[PDB]
């Protein structure tokens, strides 16, 4: 199916004394496989797979010089950015910055992506042509008339139609053991009794990947809400991913309820029944 | 692989 | 305005008595990235707790994943404690396992 890559930068100041904290995370999917910590001893960008280590030397100094580079970026960034928002010195602010590139089950260039933050809120996001900006108010106006005139649209358009593609195929041939291999969810259900005439069913999705599912209750065949809750799909820490639905019934009628499993890795849609 | 680096805001 | 922390707390896998397991504290949905997360047992502070590094979701908010190696005992009571400007004092998250 589809893949993508994505890099999130978060430059956090720091008024009482220092530089900014920056961190940079790089996925592949739903898989981390870099990441850089100002506050970190290295001061290098370090690996997080086991299929990227074996990237050689002139790969890890590359890619270290450019993130601290953009990470100084950051550092006037910021200090540009507390201008135009005419704010003090004394506070602590943050921008966030996410980018990547989606490949479509050919390999080939689908969607590329970059967007920035300041303090949470949108500040500047490269629209779907890549070729024009969206600014949210009249700061990030600033910037745009400024990448406008730096044809800075052009620069990101060809890392995220170039590079950005063609490492991402390297890495999914490199990777491609766990990478490009579907985790089904293993499931099963559980019954808490709440009452002696009441209980709970929780329907269990354990051990999948990529992260992306859908859990969904059905009562005698039609999808039910009242009455459900889902949790957020949460990391197990393992690399695969946990999420679980639960639902109220009468005692006696949990054969009535079937808890639906939607994933990349299930041919057919699993159903579990209490019975 | 990381973007190079970019212009200012 | 400021973002306050959804919290999850539980096992990497099935908890069983006595079995060598990893306990998880899932922060998610909140802004700004500063947050201390401990994991307790019975109300006190374990030490050698690691996360995973900062990353964020579509809509700028933050996550994290703490956890630690534990074995789940049917007595000891484990818990997170999460501080975040959004809260008044910290909050306590007890980990449980039927669910």
């Amino acid at each position: 199916g589809s893949h993508s890559m994505r890099y999130f930068y978060t430059s956090v100041s720091r008024p009482g004394r220092g530089e900014p904290r920056f961190i940079a995370v790089g996925y592949v999917d739903d898989t981390q496989f870099v990441r850089f910590d100002s506050d970190a001893a290295s001061q290098r960008m370090e690996p997080r797979a086991p299929w990227i280590e074996q990237e050689g030397p002139e790969y890890w100094d590359q890619e270290t010089r450019n993130v601290k580079a953009q990470s100084q970026t950051d550092r006037v960034d910021l200090g540009t950015l507390r201008g135009y928002y005419n704010q003090s010195e004394d506070g602590s602010h943050t921008i966030q910055i996410m980018y990547g590139c989606d490949v479509g089950p050919d390999g080939r260039f689908l969607r590329g992506y970059r967007q920035d933050a300041y303090d949470g809120k949108d500040y500047i996001a490269l629209n779907e042509d890549l070729r024009s900006w969206t600014a949210a108010d009249m700061a990030a106006q600033i910037t745009k008339r400024k990448w406008e005139a730096a044809h800075a649209a052009e620069q990101q358009r060809a890392y995220l139609e170039g590079r950005c593609v063609e490492w991402l195929r390297r890495y999914l041939e490199n990777g491609k053991e766990t990478l490009q291999r579907t985790d089904p969810p293993k499931t099963h259900m559980t019954h808490h009794p709440i009452s002696d005439h009441e209980a709970t069913l929780r329907c269990w999705a354990l051990g999948f990947y990529p992260a992306e599912i859908t859990l969904t209750w059905q009562r005698d065949g039609e999808d039910q809400t009242q009455d459900t809750e889902l949790v957020e799909t949460r990391p197990a820490g393992d690399g695969t991913f946990q999420k679980w639905a639960a639902v109220v019934v009468p005692s006696g009628e949990e054969q009535r309820y079937t808890c639906h499993v939607q994933h990349e890795g299930l041919p057919k849609p699993l159903t579990l029944r209490w019975e | 692989v990381v973007g190079a680096d970019g212009v200012g805001k | 305005i400021q973002r306050t922390p959804k919290i999850q707390v539980y096992s990497r896998h099935p908890a069983e008595n006595g079995k060598s397991n990893f306990l998880n504290c899932y922060v998610s949905g909140f802004h700004p990235s500063d947050i201390e997360v401990d994991l307790l047992k019975n109300g006190e502070r374990i030490e050698k707790v690691e996360h995973s590094d900062l990353s964020f979701s579509k809509d700028w908010s933050f996550y994290l994943l703490y956890y630690t190696e534990f074995t789940p005992t049917e007595k000891d009571e484990y818990a997170c404690r999460v501080n975040h400007v959004t809260l008044s004092q910290p909050k306590i998250v007890k980990w449980d396992r039927d669910m």
